């Protein structure tokens, strides 16, 4: 039992690191949507200043 | 026909019909009356609001739950609730239902009493039962063993069972549940300077309480992080704009779970009681016990709970044993769910009190095995 | 060693479950936040248009 | 726990013993369960009131006996083993027949759990209804039975055959701990 | 050397050294500045009074207060406050005392700390400490039981003790104090046509309130009176004639510390929230508790409150509790009273923190058992 829930240890192990690489490029492509979304919304209330006080 | 089953419960009334899949309505069980005096006539105000209504209308009165911990205290304002859920959020007639109704265990019996014979009197129904929360929670989880650990917004019960036995004697109630929790999240929140103190606001610190809050697999380390760096504050947006930030208390709140010391109580953790409650139990039953560990109620829907559960309560049982804890995804309306199973069975249609039975008996009969 | 290695996987294990789910929490976050830029966007481009419509 | 069942709560390691002085004061054994039940029951001639130490009287009913019979019926608790009168029978049953008689004449009775009102009353009840018809049960329940233990033990002290019996300090760093369990008992 | 007892409060800061009988400086903790432009040269007018000096100048001035409910919100008016306190008020070098200060309990954090922190910077002392203010008042009453009411001018908070141990859990501030009161009478003043709405004319408004006003002891008995006789009607003169009379008023006003809602407050009154206190504390010592509520502060002064408070109170607790109210003459001065006492010990003088001790541990050290 000892081989036999070593094995079960060493393949979920990499199976769920495999599942925390998936989810942290996830994080990476998330964090560079928020960077994204950070420069969106600056352009955006610059251009809503702008339409306010020319309106 | 059909059954219903409401799940009262504190914070949230849970009602529908018996076979469906969720509960059709689901709104706070509050009820509110205003506070000033109002000054437009014609406007032709009622006197007090109740559920959704009231939560909409908060920033003008004074919300006060009828369920203080499992027990009824308030009658009229219960009976109140009762009468909008039937009339308004369901929408059907009393008189041709049997109503299932939910309660924790160890409660005063004369709560059970007075609420058959409300449901007898008031609204008429043909039948009606009383249930054991977590024994329909573990019902809806499809096991057959297996403690459970309900913890609702106001109690929190573990119940042993095995083979559909229940071991009444190893029932451990504890009246720490999420009211506790707001309260003490509303205390430590001051220590930023944010002072909320209206019963109206204590549904905002609610609603901060179920969005930012989790519990911390290791209560030091977490303490240390978030004393070194900053990647645990989160911030949040207030009803009028004015966003606040909040750290160390996103896991110090829900801590309170396993230390109850912080808000003043002596009894021990969650952890402490469930394993205390499994080693009332027989001897040979505790491995089973120990591999199906269920968890209901909204209380127990914290990001991390579960991970911190298994951690502890597996530091305090031996090394062979197997430790599991059962935490499905929409546990929180786990107790409604086993409701709505149990109400559709047909064995079970000759358990319900009819009310021929109760003026034969008199409200005394719940107690009887027509339980 | 076998249960030594095997405490190693548990803990590296649940470790890596929380980092990734508390990543799953922040993408959870940004995609909602993604949304919000996205409608503010909108919105704030269109108040730009009626102000350059009645400008 | 069955005062939970009336809205009384008590919790805290604190009032335990104030739940031990109601037990002390109020509870006291039926001689007869299911009558006392049925009486309780009916009227509300056993009700009686207590005050706790911040006033906010209490009343306990039906309690006041149902506490105390778990000494019969230890299922009330979830043990499995017998009541303490069947436990009392079968020790009697285990001696040699020849010594029986004696052993039902002289049921003694000590500590303070044997202290409730209408312990021995009952406990007779119950022994002779086990037992054979043509034996006197009797149940020597003296009123400081609380204090038999040390009682005895100061009379055995007291004695001068007993003086060697002692274990000596000289003898006990000759032999270690493990001389207890040796006949110096 | 001697120690330093600087107790801020609200409303009035009161300082004096150690070991003394009562606090040798009492001023009101204002800051001016003038408002108007100020036309003779030479006259070489300073730009900002403080204290007394303001007081008397309140004519041609803006007043503010630098704490507002027990918080320190202006932290320059604040040290403005302090440097003239120390030399001016006590003329001494605060090189050399170590500082005892005081804060209501539930309070930011960051009060206490940067407290600490412009204590050691600006000033420089050897050493110091921040006490809870309600500790000190039941030291200063010869207790070691009992709940306190302290109630100054900006918070009001209730602190069980018992045996010299607090009960964190069940201390009860809340927002309502002298103020408060002083504005409310300064809104019902309207209604028989005085108005007063500069900050200058809100100081005789306090004037007023300090030397008219009175708990009444049955709210509708006396508006009754008020209404039918006129015996209830007293006269005031302003700084410049124009006497006025105030009937109704005189407890009208005080009676908002019993209800709140006068003033659009939500929370309980005074002694809902004392027996709240009392009842959130464990059952073997309510009865001491009820037995020692020890009063303090400015607002606890009105003719009547004790008598009025032991009333409600009664009315709520038991029948067979015996309830007192400590309620000294002197009282406005328990906090620093106590605090001299405490400052005085000797087995306290290893509880200070040292400047060495903060320059190695940074004004975090507050929070630090070094309390
Ligand atoms: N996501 C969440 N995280 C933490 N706590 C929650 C969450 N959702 C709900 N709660 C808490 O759980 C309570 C609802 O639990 P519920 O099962 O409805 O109680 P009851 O059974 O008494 O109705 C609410 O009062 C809330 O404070
Ligand atoms: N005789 C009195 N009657 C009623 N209220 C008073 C009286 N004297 C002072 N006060 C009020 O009490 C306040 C002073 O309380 P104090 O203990 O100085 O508060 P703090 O502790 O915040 O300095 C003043 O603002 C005043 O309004």
């Amino acid at each position: 039992r000892a081989q036999e829930r070593l094995a079960t240890a060493l393949q979920k192990l990499e199976e769920a690191e495999k599942a925390a690489d998936e989810s942290e490029r996830g994080m990476k492509v998330i964090e560079n949507r928020a960077m994204k979304d950070e420069e969106k919304m600056e352009l955006q209330e610059m251009q809503l200043k702008e339409a306010k006080h020319i309106a | 026909t059909t059954a219903l089953v409401c799940d009262n419960g504190s914070g949230l009334v849970k009602a529908g019909f018996a076979g469906d899949d969720a509960p059709r309505a689901v709104f706070p069980s509050i009820v509110g009356r205003p506070r000033h005096q109002g000054v437009m006539v014609g406007m032709g105000q009622k006197d007090s609001y109740v559920g959704d209504e009231a939560q909409s209308k908060r920033g003008i009165l004074t919300l006060k739950y009828p369920i203080e911990h499992g027990i009824i205290t308030n009658w009229d304002d219960m009976e109140k609730i009762w009468h909008h859920t039937f009339y308004n959020e369901l929408r059907v007639a009393p008189e041709e239902h049997p109503t299932l109704l939910t309660e924790a265990p160890l409660n005063p019996k004369a709560n059970r009493e007075k609420m058959t014979q409300i449901m007898f009197e008031t609204f008429n129904v043909p039948a009606m039962y009383v249930a054991i929360q977590a024994v329909l929670s573990l019902y809806a989880s499809g096991r057959t063993t297996g403690i459970v650990l309900d913890s609702g917004d106001g109690v929190t019960h573990n119940v042993p069972i095995y083979e559909g036995y229940a071991l009444p004697h190893a029932i451990m109630r504890l009246d720490l549940a999420g009211r506790d929790l707001t309260d003490y999240l509303m205390k430590i929140l001051t220590e930023r300077g944010y002072s909320f103190v209206t019963t109206a606001e204590r549904e905002i610190v609610r609603d901060i309480k179920e969005k930012l809050c989790y519990v911390a697999l290791d209560f030091e380390n977490e303490m240390a992080t978030a004393a070194s760096s900053s990647s645990l504050e989160k911030s949040y947006e207030l009803p009028d704009g004015q966003v606040i930030t909040i750290g160390n208390e996103r896991f110090r709140c829900p801590e309170t779970l396993f230390q109850p010391s912080f808000i003043g109580m002596e009894s021990a953790g969650i952890h402490e009681t469930t394993y205390n409650s499994i080693m009332k139990c027989d001897i040979d039953i505790r491995k089973d016990l120990y591999a199906n560990n269920v968890m209901s109620g909204g209380t127990t829907m914290y990001p991390g709970i579960a991970d911190r559960m298994q951690k502890e309560i597996t530091a305090l049982a031996p090394s062979t044993m197997k430790i599991k804890i059962i935490a499905p995804p929409e546990r929180k309306y786990s107790v409604w769910i086993g409701g709505s199973i149990l109400a559709s069975l047909s064995t079970f249609q000759q358990m319900w009190i009819t009310k021929q039975e109760y003026d034969e008996a008199g409200p005394s009969i719940v107690h009887r095995k027509c339980f």
